[PDB]
Formats: C-alpha cells, structure tokens, sequence
C-alpha cells in the first residue's frame, strides 16, 4: 500500500447557504470594485492604468 | 424573539418516543411537501408574530438594544452548547492522537 | 387613491348593502356625501377576485376601470 | 434594499396625490380633458 | 521549491502567528512567558492534570 | 382606503401595476440608478 | 400579520420597567391576541345582563316584522348571555358602521339614547339585531379587537406543559453550556464586556435621539401623504 | 342560530409571508443577471454590481487556484495542515496517524 | 408607605409576560 | 474568575432545587396564592358585615 | 428589591475622590446621630417602598418566585465577587505556606 495510500479521498463539508432578508434594510451598501473595466478605452488602458481618479 | 418556553416543550415532546408514534399515525395520507409547506408557514408565523407585534408591544426583556440582546444571547447559547462541546471533543481528540497542539505543530525540518 | 375595494361580506363590511346609501366623511373638514349603493356596485363588476390583499379583506380592480 | 426604499418612498409621495396618474414625462399619451377648453 | 509551508491562519478571532508550537520531537510553548500563568484564560475548555 | 403607511408595500405594487413598470425601468433594466423616488426628474437628468 | 386600523396617526410607544398588571382570578389569563391566536373555546365565557339590550331588541324586531327571533333569543338570553368575554364591537364602532352603510338618523339616535357609551355588542347580539350569522358577526368582532390589540384579551388558564422533559433539556444545556470557561475568557473580558457595555450605554444614553433621527424620514412622508389626500 | 363550531384565529387573520423577501421586479434572478450583461458597466465580471461580485466569484471558481492540489504537491502544505490532521485523527478513532502521515510524504 | 383609599375590595393582580407602554 | 458554574454543587443542588421550586411554583402558582389568601379574604368579609 | 442601577451608581459617587471633598463640605456642622438617622431612614425608605408597591406593581424580573429570586441572585452575585475572591486568595497562600491541601493535614504521628 506504497503509492494507494494518497488515494483515500474524503470531500469538503462545507454549505453554502444563508437565508438572505432584504425586507429588513431599506439602504444600499457599498461593493467592491474587482477588476478594471476594459470594454471601455482598451487602447489606452496600458497608457492610464498607472493614474489614480 | 419570544416563545422559548413553548420551543423547549417542543422539543421535549419531539424527543419522547411517544410522539414518534403520534407522529408515525399522523404520517398516514401525506406528503414531503405539505410537511414542508406547514413548517415552513409555522416559521413564517412566528417571525410575522414578530414584526407586528413589535410595533406596538414590549416583553419582559425589553431593553435599548432591543431583540438585539436576545438574537446574540440565542447565538451564544448555541456557541457554548454545540461548538465549545465540539471544539471539548476535538482537543481530546487531537491530544490523544498527536499532543495539545499537534495540529498546529510546524513541518518535519528537511 | 389605492386599488383595495373592501370586500362586501358581512364578515368584513357589515351591514353593506342593508340600506340603499353610503356615507362617506372628505378632507380634513370631513364634509359629508352620501352616495348610491348602485352607484357603488357598480365597481364590484371591475372586481377581481383572484386577488386579496390587507388580512383579504380587499379585492383589486381590473387596471383599466381603476386607471 | 436600495429598491425598497425607492419602493416605500414612491409609495407615501404617489398613491395619494391624484394629480400622479403616471409619470409627468409621459402625460402626452393621456386622453384630453373635457372641461377645459 | 522543494522545502514545505506552514500551515497559515489569520483572522480577527484567531491566528498560528503569534506563537511557535515546534515540530514533533522538538516542542516548544506556544505563548510567552508572561501569560503562560495565565493560560487558562486563553481557552475555551480547559482539562486539568491529574495530580 | 386603508392608510397607505399601514399598507404592506409588496400589496400596493402587486394592486399598481404602473408604477411596477417605472420600477422595473430604473432597477431591473439598469443597477446603478439611485434609490430615489423619482430617477427621471430633471434635478437627476441635470446631475448626470 | 397586517397592520389593520382607520387611523393616520403614527404612534410609537416608550416602555417601563413594569410589567402589564390585572385582577386576580384562578381560571382566566390575559394575552396578546396575535401572539396566543386564540381560539373560540381558548376564549373565556362570563354572563351578561340581557334587559337593556332586550327592549331595544323587541322595538327593532316588531318594526322589522321578526318576533320569532326576539322570542328564541330571549328564551336563550334568560339567565343572562353566556358569551366569550373579549369578542366584542364597541357602540362607537357600531355607530361609525350604521352611519357610513346608511342607516338613518332616527335609528342612529335610538341607539345614542338607548345604550350608554361604554358599552359592548357581543356577536350574538349583533347577529340577531341584524339578522346576520353569528359566524361573520364573531369573525367582524375579532377583526376590530386586533384593529386595537394593545387590550389584552382574556383567555383560559392553562397550566403549562412538558415541564419534566424542559427540565432535563435545560438541565443538559447547563451541563453543555457552563462547563467551559467562556466566561472567563480574555476573549471575554477584551471584547465581549467592553463592546457591549459600550453599546448598552451609548444605547441607554442616546435611545430617544437615534429613534428621533430613525423617524424624521417616515413621520415626513405620512405628512406629505395625508395632506395630498386632503 | 348558535355558533357552535370552534373557530380558528387562522380563518380570520392570515399572516403576512416574510421568510422569503419581496421581488418588487418580479422578475428572476438569473434573468436580472441577463439583463445586467447589457446595462451598462454590468459586463460580466466588469463594474461594482452584484452580477459582477457573483460573476467574480464563478470566475474564481472556474479557475484552477481553488482546486485541491496534485499529489506531486501535496506534501508542501496538505500533509501539514490542521484540517488534515484533525481528519486522521477523527477518522482513525482510537489511533495516532503520524507515522502513516511520514508515509504518505515519503509517497 | 401606608395603603391609602376608602375602599374595602380585597385586589389582587396577577402579572403578565409584556411591559407597560406609553 | 471561578468554576462556581461548572460545579458538582451546582449541579447537584443549586440547579435541581432551583429547578424544582420554578417548576412548583409555576404549576401550582394560584393554588398556593388561594390557600394563603382564603384566611385574611375571610377576616375582611367578617369585618365589613360587622361594620355594616 | 428594585434600583439595583441607582446603587451602582451610588457606588460610583462614593468611589470617586471629587465627592470626597463635597462630603467634606457637607459634613460641616452635622453630627453622628443625624448622619446614623439619615442612613436607616433611606433604608427604611427602600423596603418600606418594597412593602407598598408589591402589593399592586409588577417588576420586569416578576417570576413565580416573586423577589425570592432577586434576593438569591443577589446573595450568590455578593458571594461569587467577595468570598470566592478571599477563596482563592487563600488558597494561593495555604499552597504557599504549606502546599494544596496544608491546612487539612493530620497532626504528626507519635
Ligand atoms: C453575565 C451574567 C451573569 C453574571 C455573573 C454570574 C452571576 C450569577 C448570579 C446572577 C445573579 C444576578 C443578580 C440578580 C439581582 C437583580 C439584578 C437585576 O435584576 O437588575 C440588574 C440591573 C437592572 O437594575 P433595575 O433596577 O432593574 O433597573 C432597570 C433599568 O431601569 C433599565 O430599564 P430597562 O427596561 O431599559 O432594562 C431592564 C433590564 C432588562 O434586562 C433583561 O430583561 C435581560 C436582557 C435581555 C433578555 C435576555 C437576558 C440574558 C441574555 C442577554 C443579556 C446578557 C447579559 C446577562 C445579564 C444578566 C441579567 C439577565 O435591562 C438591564 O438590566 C440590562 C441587562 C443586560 C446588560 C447587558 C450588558 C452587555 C455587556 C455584556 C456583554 C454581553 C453578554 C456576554 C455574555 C454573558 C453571558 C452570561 O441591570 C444592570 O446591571 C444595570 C446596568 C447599568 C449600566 C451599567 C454599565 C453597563 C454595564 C452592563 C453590565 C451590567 C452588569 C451585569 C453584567 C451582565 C453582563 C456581563
Ligand atoms: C508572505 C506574504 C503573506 C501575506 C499574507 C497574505 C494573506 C493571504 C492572501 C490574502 C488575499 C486577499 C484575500 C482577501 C482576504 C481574505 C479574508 C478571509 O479569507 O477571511 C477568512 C477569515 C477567517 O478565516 P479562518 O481560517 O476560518 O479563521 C478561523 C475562523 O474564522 C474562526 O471562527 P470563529 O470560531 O472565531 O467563529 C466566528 C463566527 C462569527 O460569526 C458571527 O459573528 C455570528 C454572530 C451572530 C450573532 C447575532 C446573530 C443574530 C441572528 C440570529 C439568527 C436567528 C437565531 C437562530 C439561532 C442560531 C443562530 C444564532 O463564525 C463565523 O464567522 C460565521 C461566518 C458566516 C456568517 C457571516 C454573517 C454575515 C452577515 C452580514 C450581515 C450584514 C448586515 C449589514 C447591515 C448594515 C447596517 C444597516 O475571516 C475572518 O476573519 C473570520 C471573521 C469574519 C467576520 C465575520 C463577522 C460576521 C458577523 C455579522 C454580524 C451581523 C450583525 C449586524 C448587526 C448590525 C445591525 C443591527
Ligand atoms: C445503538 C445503541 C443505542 C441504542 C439505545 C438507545 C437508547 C434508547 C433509550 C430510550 C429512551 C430514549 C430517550 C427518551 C427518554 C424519555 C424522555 C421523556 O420523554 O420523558 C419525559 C416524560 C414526560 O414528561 P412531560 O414532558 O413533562 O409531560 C408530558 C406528559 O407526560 C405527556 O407525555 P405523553 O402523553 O407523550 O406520554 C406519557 C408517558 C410518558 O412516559 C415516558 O416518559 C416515555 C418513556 C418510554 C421509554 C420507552 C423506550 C423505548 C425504547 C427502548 C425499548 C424498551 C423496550 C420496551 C418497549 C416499550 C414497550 C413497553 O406515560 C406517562 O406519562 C404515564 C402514563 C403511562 C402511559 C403509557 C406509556 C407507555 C406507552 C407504551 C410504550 C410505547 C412504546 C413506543 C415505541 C417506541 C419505538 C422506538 O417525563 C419523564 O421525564 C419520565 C421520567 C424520565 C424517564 C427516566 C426515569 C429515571 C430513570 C433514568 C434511567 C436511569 C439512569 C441511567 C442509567 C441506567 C443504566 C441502564
Ligand atoms: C445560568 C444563566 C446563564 C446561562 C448559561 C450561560 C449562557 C450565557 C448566555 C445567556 C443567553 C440567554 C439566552 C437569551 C435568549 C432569550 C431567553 C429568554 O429570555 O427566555 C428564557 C425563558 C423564558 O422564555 P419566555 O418566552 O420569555 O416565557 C416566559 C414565560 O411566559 C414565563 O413568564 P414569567 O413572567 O412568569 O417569567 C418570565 C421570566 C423572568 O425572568 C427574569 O426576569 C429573571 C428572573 C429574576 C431576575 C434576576 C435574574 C438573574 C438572577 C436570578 C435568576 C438566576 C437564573 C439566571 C437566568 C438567566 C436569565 C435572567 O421567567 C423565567 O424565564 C425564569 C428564568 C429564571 C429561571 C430560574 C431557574 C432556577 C434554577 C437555577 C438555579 C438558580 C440559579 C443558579 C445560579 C445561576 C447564575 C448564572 O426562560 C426559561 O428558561 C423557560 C423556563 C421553563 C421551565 C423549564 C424547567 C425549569 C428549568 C429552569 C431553568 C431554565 C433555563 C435557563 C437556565 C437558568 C438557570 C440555570
Ligand atoms: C462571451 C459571451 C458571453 C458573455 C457572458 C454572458 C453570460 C452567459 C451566460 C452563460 C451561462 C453558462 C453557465 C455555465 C455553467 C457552468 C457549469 C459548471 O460549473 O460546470 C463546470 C464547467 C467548468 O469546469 P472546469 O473547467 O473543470 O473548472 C472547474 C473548476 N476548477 O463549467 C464551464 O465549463 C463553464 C465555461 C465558461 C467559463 C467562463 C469563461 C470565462 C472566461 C473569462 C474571459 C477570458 C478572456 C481571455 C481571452 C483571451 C485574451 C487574449
Ligand atoms: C484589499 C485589496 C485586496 C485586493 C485583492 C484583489 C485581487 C484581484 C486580482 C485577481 C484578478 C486578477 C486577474 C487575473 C487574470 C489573468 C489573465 C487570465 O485570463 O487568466 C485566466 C485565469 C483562469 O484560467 P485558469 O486558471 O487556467 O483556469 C482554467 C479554467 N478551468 O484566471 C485566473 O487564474 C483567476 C485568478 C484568481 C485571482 C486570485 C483570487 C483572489 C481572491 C480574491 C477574492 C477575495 C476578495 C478580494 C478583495 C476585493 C478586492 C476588490
């Protein structure tokens, strides 16, 4: 049993859910910004991506 | 939050074996889907009961965090029950295996 | 005004149709008008009653008699 | 939670005006009032 | 490239980087000297000796 | 009429079924429109 | 539960640290109707006096050409009303009903001279005054006690249930819970203490202010709203 | 006639559903996400929407940096891990899985 | 503190499980 | 800063005769009320006929 | 019992040194006698309030065990804070002076 010993698999055990009540907030929230949007100036995003707004 | 003496006999009464028989006859002509539509409503009943009557009505906990006090004091009961028990488990688990802390014990030096 | 017509049965509006009148109080006079009972019956023909609102003790119209 | 609110302001400033039919910016598509003239 | 990581975690609850628990032979105490009196107040359950 | 305040909102914007349109225009059809009561007034058009 | 009631008047309400008071008796309790959601024999029963009532009864029933009615009902009714104490309408109520479904002034007076302003119209009086189902006049009553449900309403006493199986369950959660030493935690003492010390008292401190500024938004718009109604 | 039947309260108030908020779209989810493709700054993983923070997350997910590692490469931070650790030892009741440990790295 | 009022009806109350509001 | 709750005291006790009495009380709240108060309603009612 | 937060907050008055000099002060021309009257009337003032307003008002802490828990909760709050203290500060110096466990030992053997 060498080389079937890293073959014992067990999976994960983690559950992805959480009841999700909007009813009980009436503001927006603030979110992240993930990646720069290219589908807009692509040309000359190597010549601005250094410049901060 | 409310009703925790009627969901301590709830539980109470799931965990006899009586009601397992109660429960096994009123099984007879029914469906996963009424079962979960009735629980479910029941939920629903209670967290309505909630938003109502909170507006114009004040338990006996009331107080200027509000049910704030209570929701954190159901998370914490719930810690200190299940997941200190678990985490007791697993330390004794973990010591008879490897050592207090050997889960957390640096790799072999190559 | 909102689309919620109170349903008729006595277990909500009592005593609806027993006398041919309604009354109604308007604006912060609250001066008095008395309308037909006719009058108003004639919006539960524009009722629908698939639809129940407030405990269901409302019914909506059909949107083109309430617009 | 943004659209309820959006939702539960429209509600108190629109569902008792009636003057708010609709939208101001589409009352061109409105029938044409009788009494005035 | 050949040699091993340790074991990482971070979190406003919990960390592995304030302290060294050694390897399996050569042990060592996790926390310093002046808390080490006061261990029990750095658990959640705490089993004693048998004495 | 019930008081409008009173009134679950859900209900009224199932009973309107206008304003249901000028909703679903400015948060189903876009996600970057104010929460506001009006998006197309002309302080909004202005500001934009 | 829907928010039921006729009135525009935005009302929150302060407590104290007293709890809700009332007479003594060994058979009855009082609760919250939306929160027991009674049922008519949860509901407790007390007699009533029949007489006031019954002379009005007997003019409207020989004016409406039903005797019949007024004879059974009296015959039930000797003895006093055996009735469900808390399902009742009020005579304001009931006039605000009369005058707004067109009865006329006549009767309307009738009823202002003939019953005093404190009193109550259970549902069987209602049903056969007006020669409707005490069903609906039972389900009308009830919509107008949870218009106003901060009355509380009498029910039944009960003794309360699954007393041993609550105990051994509250026995294993202190077994569970307390054997530990979460609350003698650094943890504790760093962060769960001081943060909520801090919120209690910034809470107690500040508890009219923050629900003031809460309110402002929503005490605004049912101000625009009514006065658009107007 | 007399009522005798025992009335519910649930025949007269029905309680409002709130376990599961609102939709005031009225609209489904997966459609919302469609439609935010076209709006503008809503591309897919593009923008600071919800549709581009789940968009975000199927990417990561999509991508290899999430997978488990190869058995070539397990012995750099698996095979000391406390998960696994506490694994072997949970799943070995009445054991001590150091040695099997040493063997799966010499593996 | 003394027991004021001219009234001779033995009160007594039971509690209840909400607070009084104002 | 103690092991006061996590007691074999507490435990064998404070909890079970706590318990016990709650529970009492709670089931026979109003009888024991009755029985206490029958003696002193009696006293008042003799005093008002005498009064009277 | 009742204004547990009013006491905690007398405590406080009297633990701060600002409200030494005020006492200071209001010391001036007044005597023994009238400082020992004044002390037993507030007492009294406190269970005499108790012994009225028991009679027809409810506390939120109302319980079928009426104020008998309150006295409780208040005899094992003074004990977990006070004895167990002076308990474990003589342990500490029984288990210095002699070891765990000195003062129990049997005398020595003849
Ligand atoms: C840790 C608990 C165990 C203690 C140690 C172990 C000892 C065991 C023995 C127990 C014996 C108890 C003694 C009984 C004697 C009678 C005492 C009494 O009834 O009056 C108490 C007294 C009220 O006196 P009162 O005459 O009735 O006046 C009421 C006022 O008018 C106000 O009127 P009101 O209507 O607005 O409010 C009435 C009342 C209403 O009170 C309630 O109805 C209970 C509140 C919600 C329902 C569920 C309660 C249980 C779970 C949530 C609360 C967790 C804290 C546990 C509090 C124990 C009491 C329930 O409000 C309160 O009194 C507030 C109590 C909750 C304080 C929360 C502090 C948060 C910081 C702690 C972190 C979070 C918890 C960590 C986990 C701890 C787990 C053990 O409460 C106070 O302590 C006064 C607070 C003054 C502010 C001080 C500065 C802030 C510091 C906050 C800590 C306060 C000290 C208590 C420590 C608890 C937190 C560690
Ligand atoms: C060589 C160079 C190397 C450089 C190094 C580079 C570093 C690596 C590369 C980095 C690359 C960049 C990557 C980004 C960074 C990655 C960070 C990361 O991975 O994270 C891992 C890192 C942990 O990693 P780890 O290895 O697992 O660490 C050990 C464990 O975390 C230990 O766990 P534990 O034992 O301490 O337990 C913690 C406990 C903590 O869980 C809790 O805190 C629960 C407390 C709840 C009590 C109250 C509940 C009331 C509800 C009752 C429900 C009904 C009752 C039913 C009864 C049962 C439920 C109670 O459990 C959880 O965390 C569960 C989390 C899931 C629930 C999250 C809930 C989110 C809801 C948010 C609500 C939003 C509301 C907004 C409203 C805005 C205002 C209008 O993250 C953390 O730090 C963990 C803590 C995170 C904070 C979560 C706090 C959530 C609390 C929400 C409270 C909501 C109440 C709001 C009240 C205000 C309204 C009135
Ligand atoms: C794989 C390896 C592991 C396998 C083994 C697993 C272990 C299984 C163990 C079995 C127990 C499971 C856990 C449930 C425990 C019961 C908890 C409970 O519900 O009681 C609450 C129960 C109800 O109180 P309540 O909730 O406040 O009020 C509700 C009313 O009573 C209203 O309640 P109710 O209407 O629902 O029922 C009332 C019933 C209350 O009586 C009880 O407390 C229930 C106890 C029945 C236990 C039966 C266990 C069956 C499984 C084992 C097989 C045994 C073979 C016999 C099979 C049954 C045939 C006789 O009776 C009475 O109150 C008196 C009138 C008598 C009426 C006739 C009752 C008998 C019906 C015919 C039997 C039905 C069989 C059901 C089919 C089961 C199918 C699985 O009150 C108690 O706490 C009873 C005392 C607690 C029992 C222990 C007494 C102290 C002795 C402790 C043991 C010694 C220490 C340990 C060391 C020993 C070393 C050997
Ligand atoms: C040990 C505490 C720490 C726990 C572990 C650490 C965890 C820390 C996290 C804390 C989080 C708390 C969870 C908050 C979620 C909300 C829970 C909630 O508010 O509802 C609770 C729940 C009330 O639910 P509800 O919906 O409000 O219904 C009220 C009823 O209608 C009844 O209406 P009512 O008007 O007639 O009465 C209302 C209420 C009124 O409650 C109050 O206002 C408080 C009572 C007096 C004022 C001072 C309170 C603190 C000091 C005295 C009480 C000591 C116990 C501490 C209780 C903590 C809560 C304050 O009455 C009670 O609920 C009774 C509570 C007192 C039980 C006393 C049991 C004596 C045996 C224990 C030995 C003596 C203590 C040993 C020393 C422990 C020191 C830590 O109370 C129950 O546990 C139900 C009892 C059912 C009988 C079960 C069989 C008897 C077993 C008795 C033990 C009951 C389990 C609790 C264990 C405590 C004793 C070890
Ligand atoms: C391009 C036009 C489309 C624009 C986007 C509009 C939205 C279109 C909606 C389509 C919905 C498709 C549903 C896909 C469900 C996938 C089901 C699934 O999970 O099965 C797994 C399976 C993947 O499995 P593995 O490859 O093994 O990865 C395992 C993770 N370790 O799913 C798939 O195959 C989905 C394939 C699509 C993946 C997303 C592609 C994202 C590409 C990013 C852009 C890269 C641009 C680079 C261009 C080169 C530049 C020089
Ligand atoms: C506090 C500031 C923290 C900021 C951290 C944010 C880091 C954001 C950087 C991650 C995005 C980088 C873009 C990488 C694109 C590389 C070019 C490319 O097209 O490669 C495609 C390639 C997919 O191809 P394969 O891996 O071969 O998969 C095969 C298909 N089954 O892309 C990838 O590898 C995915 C890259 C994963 C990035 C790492 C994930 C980091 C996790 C961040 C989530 C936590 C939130 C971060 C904070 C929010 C900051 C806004």
């Amino acid at each position: 049993l060498l080389g079937h010993t890293t073959s014992v698999t067990m999976g994960n055990s983690d559950i992805f859910f959480l009841p999700k009540p909007s009813n009980l907030l009436k503001i927006a929230l603030p979110a992240f910004v993930f990646m720069p949007n290219l589908t807009i100036f692509t040309r000359a995003f190597p010549f601005y991506a250094h410049t901060s707004a | 939050g409310f009703h925790f003496q009627q969901y301590i006999a709830m539980a109470g009464r799931a965990i006899n074996p009586v009601q397992w028989t109660r429960a096994w006859r009123r099984m007879e002509g029914k469906s996963a889907t009424e079962v979960y539509r009735d629980a479910l409503a029941w939920t629903n009943n209670q967290f309505a009961q909630i938003s109502r009557a909170s507006q114009y009505r004040a338990w006996w906990w009331q107080n200027p965090l509000g049910m704030g006090l209570v929701l954190y004091g159901t998370y914490k009961a719930w810690h200190m029950i299940y997941m200190v028990r678990k985490q007791k488990k697993t330390a004794q688990l973990v010591a008879a295996a490897y050592g207090q802390g050997g889960q957390w014990l640096n790799p072999v030096p190559r | 005004m909102l689309n919620f017509i109170p349903k008729r049965c006595p277990s909500v509006s009592l005593l609806f149709g027993k006398r041919p009148v309604q009354r109604i109080e308007v604006g912060q006079a609250r001066h008095q008008l008395e309308i037909p009972v006719e009058t108003i019956e004639k919006i539960y023909e524009g009722v629908d009653s698939r639809l129940e609102y407030h405990n269901k003790d409302y019914n909506a119209m059909k949107w083109k008699d309430f617009m | 939670g943004k659209i309820h609110g959006a939702v539960w302001r429209m509600k108190h400033l629109f569902a008792t005006n009636f003057k708010m039919v609709g939208h101001p910016r589409y009352a061109y598509a409105l029938p044409k009032n009788p009494l005035l003239q | 490239h050949e040699q091993p990581y340790r074991a990482f975690s971070l979190g406003f609850t919990a960390n592995n980087l304030s302290g060294n628990w050694g390897d399996y032979i050569d042990r060592q105490d996790n926390k310093n000297a002046l808390m080490r009196p006061a261990r029990m107040m750095f658990t959640d359950v705490f089993i004693p000796t048998t004495k | 009429n019930p008081p409008v305040w009173k009134v679950n909102t859900n209900e009224w914007l199932d009973s309107d079924q206008y304003w249901q349109a000028f909703v679903e225009k400015h948060h189903f059809y876009s996600q970057y429109q104010p929460g506001v009561v009006d998006p197309e007034a002309p302080q909004e058009v202005e500001a934009f | 539960y829907a928010t039921l009631g006729s009135g525009w008047s935005f009302s929150k309400v302060q407590y104290t640290k007293y709890r809700i008071t009332k007479p003594w008796t060994t058979d009855t309790t009082f609760d919250d109707i939306i929160l027991s959601q009674p049922s008519k024999e949860d509901f407790a029963k007390f007699t009533k006096e029949a007489p006031l009532f019954l002379r009005f009864l007997k003019l409207v029933t020989d004016v409406e050409g039903r005797q019949e009615a007024f004879i059974q009902f009296a015959k039930r009714c000797e003895n006093g009303l055996t009735v469900e104490k808390d399902v009742y309408v009020t005579k304001k109520e009931l006039v605000d009903c009369l005058w707004k479904n067109g009865y006329t002034d006549t009767e309307i007076n009738a009823f202002e001279i003939a019953f005093p302003a404190d009193y109550k119209f259970h549902y069987p009086e209602l049903a056969v005054l007006f020669d409707l189902t005490e069903e609906d006049c039972y389900k009308y009553c009830i919509r107008q006690r949870a218009a106003t449900p901060e009355e509380l309403v009498e029910l039944k006493y009960t003794k309360p249930k699954n007393l041993v199986s609550s105990y051994g369950l509250c026995f294993l959660g202190v077994w569970f819970g307390l054997s530990n030493t979460v609350l003698s935690n650094a943890w504790f003492y760093s962060k769960t203490f001081p943060f909520g010390a801090v919120f209690y008292m910034l809470g107690s401190y500040f508890y009219r202010d923050i629900r003031e500024k809460l309110w402002k938004e929503e005490k605004s718009l049912i101000h625009t709203a009514q006065e658009n109604k107007n | 006639k007399t009522l005798e039947r025992n009335v519910p309260m649930k025949e007269i108030l029905q309680p409002l559903w709130v376990v599961e908020p609102p939709n005031f779209l009225r609209q489904p989810v997966w459609k919302q996400f469609w439609e935010a493709q076209f709006a503008n700054r809503s591309f897919f993983f593009f923008g600071n929407a919800w549709t581009s923070a789940a968009a975000f997350a199927f990417f990561i997910w999509w991508s290899r940096v999430f997978d488990p590692p190869p058995k070539e490469r397990l012995d750099r931070y698996w095979l000391n891990s406390p998960k696994f650790r506490i694994l072997s030892a949970f799943h070995n009741p009445g054991k001590r899985p150091g040695l099997k440990i040493s063997l799966m790295t010499y593996e």
